[PDB]
């Protein structure tokens, strides 16, 4: 159940797949560094409150550390150190030359103001300006973080160290440096997985029977992409229950100006099937409503050539090894959601040029390194007889050990 | 722990003063010691000025001696208590006494009746 | 410098008046109090070289605990006040101490330091009064032992020594099996030993503690013609013979005929069991409550046999004896280390000299009968005295008196004046030899004849007590363990 | 377990009695930066051990942080952050322009050897580096550290910084920057507030009867000085026991059989047990060592005036209050041996101007330092009828308070 553990056990089975001592895994377990502070801050009514920070870095073998930072109530020490691996595992999948780090806030922004989360952010930021910078670490958003957010922290840490420093922290507005893909990010980085795992098998765009669990925001962007070349059967967990279900048929292009919050696309009262449909012989599968929605009981069930994750932990052990057996392709989620950091990565690049790309470039290098992550992952995986996720977390892991191992820490 | 660590300072002052050496400086180059049933070969590799008029067991002996008493410490799985002592009394299945409680009855069964078998 | 043994005088525990104790057939002791028990352990000395745990033979007569118990190690224990490291020395050794602290004789007593001018230390009082404070603080609890290596050895007897030697194998790893032909298991203890001096329940809740340890008693079963020895050795690797020794001698004497004589082996069991079944009211057994009783032959069986009768109310009942009485103290060619032979006035007497008013006597001596009656049901027995005398060669030997003619009312007859070997030649499936009634087998090195065969308990040491059988199990459980894997702890 | 909470208490109580609000009691219950660290640690047998270290910073108002490293299994977060707090206190209560620091590694220096103990500090300094400094925060020894330790801190911090920098680090060998009187600092301490003790309560120092249990160097030196000043010395105490002469002890030749680890009995001779000596008439008691030895039951039977608790927690809370009831005048431990902190202080200043001054010099700083501090406590205890330990931790408290709302967190 711990989210830590979990991570923890993951690393020590790759770690000992890829065939690497137990001082590895020990070095590589628990982040190296952790900054715990208290940052005071002057509400709007005169009075001061402390608020609870983290700061987690993970390994600096191989560069500086990227992380995110959120401002949510819940987070912790155990939460902050595993998305730190996490993050260490997705920068060693793509090929970055990053660390694992990550940030934390215990606080509701819901409840603060605007004033009251500038302050938060220009306090956390001073609280942790000794341990982070450009060659350090590099911030970015997360869940309640936002570009404005990164840049008061970024105006910050400009005045701490006397000089403009854009690299310090990503996720920033084009004015103050950022960088374009940052939104379609995930949805592109999910498009191109798909494709190249097309192209690997006999599957053709063209046709292309795609369910999707999705249907909001991610998962509308996907159909919409896939519906130039390729065609729909169903679409499940639209927030209601089974409301799509052509079943065979496409939808018209939607995408002008629709949410969710009233209706879906055209009705709430329109005929709805049930909850969870699923089955349906497709080619194409992308999964994301909620965690753990496949099981050992549907293993079996579904009929999909392909499985593409979109959302965290939507399926378990069981249900990879049956997919594994049945020879059914699944592309994790740790690599599908590559995107963001992959952006952020460019955007960290450009503020370092001093050169800032245009969308055109930003996508094409994503495509090269999203390709060139998804081939290596597919042939190691092939020659080890392994599933795509462990192949995954010994691709990620590889890297961290191997600077470890180079520089002589163990 | 320091009545221990005192006790055990003057008792081993006691040895010292039974040979009549007053200080532990000397005590401890001097070997006060005569060694009963210890190889020559070992003494002189090890022990050297001490005497050993019989010689006696050897290295190999004595580590398969040690490496016995280790064994059966720590395999001992049938009991959870200390074997009781022999040295300064007599136990059923310890160490020899030669005043053991047959001996002496006999002798004093023989003395008291005059009788010779 | 302790003066325990000169400051201190020795005391007995809570005792039922011998009146009142026939009305019931429970303990007839009771355990020391704590003070008590602390006093008694003061006397003891600590001993050097102590007497009190040498266990071995002199004179033909036991000296000392067999089992080699820490008898000072314990006493000054309970001196001290600690319990549980008292209990913990006495199982190092004994592992029925419950059974040994109400029946044993405690030659250890008579064969101490202290017995010398003085009284020894109530050390069988004292191992009673630990067994029976630690059951009831709950201290003894099954072991549970986690290593078990796939093993049978299948022990057939559920005496003492039987169960023994269960619990060193069960301890050691092994999955044994323990053959009893009655309904409860306890051999001697169940059945022989009356509920009066040791009642059953503590021998059930052993038998309880040994079932959840995984002994899987077995009750029921002659292992003669039911189960086969061939049988036993193909499914066995080890099968043991805690037989023990039931045989009993008899008279080959003209008169013994008349119905109303059984045997005291026999009228004790079968008063025990209706008194477990039905408290002696399913009538299944030997009543003389309006019968006069006499019992030939002394010893624990007479004793028994006597409280047994005085308890059902018998209007008269007479214990005869060859062997003259004790004296009082011992004589010049008995001293301390051979074990007393003096006047004792043990249980089962001083309530009959309580009770009877009319004739308030008991130990008639230097006789034991000739021939009796006839025609039907007994009417009298006749008795002649006998002398012991000197001829030959110094050689005791007894000699009848002509002029002391005596005839005595006698209703039912009980003959306890000794006993033979295990129950052979009938069980002879097996090719275990015998010379007197005895398997043949030495002290160490058990093994018989038969490989995977090996004597134990009364069956090869003849007539013995409860701690000898012990003993003896534990050395038969050690050599079989040896011989089944190379070593063996104990 | 609890030895945070009970920190947190007597800061509480500290705050209520000077009458601050709650949000000076928030910032101050816990410290505003803690960082945990993972050292590899390459061993003598060629493997490589994680040790975990721990560093706290309670505040930085007042300037530089200042505490120790110890070298125990049995460190941990709640403990370096209670002791931290403590430093802060002390620091407060000697006027220094300190806040307090504290660090720790969980590791056995009795099973670890030389080159692996050199190794372990040089990677905590490295570890830490990045928030420590000469004018960020001053370790010092604690347990299982030395001057040697130290020196290997001194030297990783200078081949970092590529120059020298003495004032990182306090506790060096005179060679390497290290001041007089580092040995002789707590016993000087104590003697000081002895002297200021019998002078508030009309004690003449001539003549006074002491008594001293523990001696160690502390003991040792302090029974020097009352020996030089002309108080007699009735009793002192050793690991196996203790001795008792109302004429005097020949302090001198006491001292000259004293050996290494301070034992001065005899073989043959019986000894007086620590429970009757600590009843032995006398005007002063000194406890210099273990703790828990004052309580109900001898707290009726001590017949000493003044008692001076040189070690750590001597008294608990029922022996206070028994001694504050009979009318016994108790001196702290949290200010009896501060001169360790005090010497700690000059040594910082003599590296940060370059100039060492001589035994002389440091001896009346200190006894101008303790006086002060001794007098305003009493004043404050005089005032307001409360405890004297009370009265300290509200001095250590009120200068962090002061600084913190001037410059603005609260
Ligand atoms: C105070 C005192 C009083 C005593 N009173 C008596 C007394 O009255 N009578 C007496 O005889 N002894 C008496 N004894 C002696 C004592 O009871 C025995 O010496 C001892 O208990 C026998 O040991 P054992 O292990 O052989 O037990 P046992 O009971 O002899 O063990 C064998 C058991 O298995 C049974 N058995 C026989 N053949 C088989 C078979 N083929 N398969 C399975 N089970 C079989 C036997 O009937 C018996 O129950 C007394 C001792 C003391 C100290
Ligand atoms: S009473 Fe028995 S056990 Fe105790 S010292 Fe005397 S002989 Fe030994
Ligand atoms: S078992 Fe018998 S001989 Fe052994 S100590 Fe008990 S009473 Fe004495």
């Amino acid at each position: 159940l711990d989210v830590l553990k979990s991570t923890q056990t993951v690393i020590h089975k790759a770690l000992e797949k890829l065939g690497y001592p137990e001082e590895v895994y020990e070095l590589l377990k628990e982040p190296m560094r952790l900054l715990t502070v208290k940052i005071p801050v002057r509400m709007d009514d005169g009075s001061v409150k402390i608020f609870t920070g983290y700061r987690a870095q993970h390994n600096d073998s191989v560069g500086p550390t990227k992380g995110g930072i959120r401002f949510h109530p819940n987070v912790t020490e155990k939460e902050v150190k595993a998305l730190s691996i996490w993050m260490s595992l997705k920068c060693g999948i793509i090929d970055l030359p990053y660390g694992g780090g990550k940030g934390g806030i215990v606080c509701d922004p819901r409840d603060m103001s605007f004033r009251e989360l500038e302050r938060l952010s220009r306090g956390y930021v001073r609280a942790i300006s000794q341990i982070v910078g450009p060659t350090k670490d590099v911030p970015a958003p997360d869940v309640f973080t936002n570009s404005q957010i990164m840049a008061w922290m970024m105006d910050e840490y400009s005045r701490i160290d006397e000089f403009n420093s854009p690299g310090f922290i990503t996720g920033k507005p084009l004015v103050l440096g950022g960088s374009h893909g940052r939104e379609s990010a995930t949805a592109k980085g999910v498009t191109i997985c798909i494709k190249e795992a097309a192209k690997k098998r006999g599957i053709d765009i063209k046709g292309a029977r795609v369910v999707v669990q999705g249907f909001g925001n991610a998962g509308s962007y996907l159909a919409k992409f896939m519906h130039d070349a390729g065609a729909k059967v169903v679409g499940i967990s639209d927030a209601y229950g089974g409301l799509y279900d052509p079943e065979g048929l496409d939808i018209d292009y939607l995408l002008d100006r629709r949410d969710s919050f009233g209706t879906v696309t055209k009705l709430f009262n329109d005929t709805i099937t049930n909850q969870e449909l699923l089955e349906l012989d497709c080619d194409i599968l992308v999964p994301a409503a909620i965690e753990n929605q496949i099981t050992e009981e549907n293993a079996h069930n579904i009929r999909a050539k392909i499985v593409v994750e979109a959302a965290n932990g939507p399926t378990t052990l069981e249900g990879t090894k049956i997919l594994s057996d049945r020879d059914i392709l699944l592309v994790p989620d740790v690599l599908a959601s590559a995107g963001g950091v992959t952006v952020s990565y460019f955007e960290w690049v450009q503020n370092n040029q001093g050169f800032y790309w245009s969308e055109e470039e930003v996508e094409e290098k994503l495509e090269k390194m999203m390709v060139k992550s998804f081939n290596n992952i597919y042939e190691m995986a092939n020659n080890r007889r392994i599933d795509m996720r462990l192949a995954a977390y010994m691709v990620g892991v590889r890297k961290m050990a191997e600077a470890s191992r180079f520089r002589g820490w163990i | 722990v320091s009545k221990y660590g005192k006790s055990i300072t003057e008792g081993v002052v006691k040895v010292m003063s039974k040979m009549g050496i007053s200080t532990v400086q000397s005590y401890r180059g001097a070997q006060i010691f005569e060694a009963v049933g210890i190889s020559r070969d070992v003494i002189d590799r090890y022990f050297s000025g001490t005497a050993s008029q019989l010689g006696g067991i050897d290295l190999q002996t004595i580590a398969e001696e040690a490496q016995r008493r280790h064994r059966e410490a720590y395999q001992d799985d049938y009991s959870k208590t200390l074997e009781p002592g022999s040295d300064f009394q007599w136990r059923n299945g310890g160490e020899h006494h030669a005043f053991n409680p047959k001996t002496i009855h006999t002798l004093q069964w023989a003395c008291r009746r005059n009788d010779y078998n | 410098k302790p003066t325990g043994f000169m400051e201190i005088k020795r005391e007995k525990p809570a005792e039922r008046d011998p009146l009142t104790r026939l009305k019931d057939w429970k303990e007839y002791s009771a355990p020391f109090s704590e003070e008590a028990s602390k006093r008694q352990g003061a006397r003891c000395m600590d001993c050097g070289t102590p007497f009190c745990q040498i266990g071995a033979d002199i004179n033909g007569f036991t000296s000392g605990c067999p089992i080699y118990n820490l008898i000072p190690e314990w006493n000054g224990l309970v001196y001290r006040g600690r319990w549980k490291e008292a209990l913990e020395r006495l199982l190092k050794t004994n592992n029925f101490p419950e059974f040994t602290g109400r029946v044993c004789p405690a030659p250890c007593e008579g064969s101490c330091t202290l017995a010398i001018s003085d009284p020894a230390v109530s050390i069988k009082n004292i191992e009673r009064t630990i067994i029976d404070k630690g059951f009831e603080n709950g201290w003894i609890q099954p072991r549970i032992p986690k290593k078990r290596t796939g093993k049978k050895v299948a022990i057939v007897g559920s005496g003492p020594a039987g169960l023994a030697s269960a619990d060193q194998l069960n301890q050691a790893g092994h999955s044994v099996t323990v053959f009893e032909r009655a309904d409860r298991a306890g051999g001697l203890l169940t059945y022989g030993i009356p509920n009066m001096k040791l009642e059953k329940g503590i021998v059930e809740r052993r038998i309880k503690l040994l079932t959840q340890e995984g002994i899987d008693f077995v009750t029921n079963t002659e292992i003669g013609v039911d189960i086969t020895a061939d049988e036993l050795k193909e499914q066995f690797d080890a099968v043991i013979l805690c037989t023990g020794a039931q045989k009993q001698r008899d008279l080959l004497i003209e008169g013994r005929d008349s119905k109303g004589v059984h045997y005291a082996m026999d009228y004790l069991t079968l008063a025990t069991k209706s008194y477990l079944d039905s408290n002696f009211k399913d009538k299944q057994f030997i009543d003389a409550k309006g019968k006069d009783v006499i019992v030939i032959g002394g010893g624990d069986t007479g004793a028994d046999c006597v409280a047994t009768a005085l308890r059902q109310k018998a209007k008269s009942v007479h214990q005869f004896g060859k062997h003259p009485k004790l004296p009082p103290a011992r004589t010049n060619d008995n001293m301390w280390p051979e074990q007393p032979h003096v006047f004792t006035l043990e249980y089962a007497y001083e309530e009959a000299e309580a009770k009877f008013g009319r004739d308030p006597r008991e130990y008639s001596i230097q006789t034991t009968k000739m021939v009796a009656d006839k025609n039907g049901k007994l009417k009298e027995l006749h008795t002649i005295q006998m002398e012991k005398v000197k001829n030959e060669h110094g050689k005791y030997e007894f000699r009848e008196l002509p002029g002391t003619e005596k005839v005595w009312p006698a209703q039912l007859v009980f003959i306890a004046i000794g006993f033979e070997g295990t129950e052979q030649p009938l069980l002879k499936q097996f090719g275990v030899n015998s010379v007197n009634n005895k398997i043949s087998a030495a002290y160490g090195d058990y093994q018989t004849n038969i490989d995977g065969v090996f004597a134990a308990g009364d069956a090869r040491r003849g007539q013995s007590l409860i701690v000898w059988a012990i003993n003896e199990g534990r050395e038969v459980a050690r050599e079989v363990d040896r011989y089944l894997m190379g070593s063996s702890v104990l």
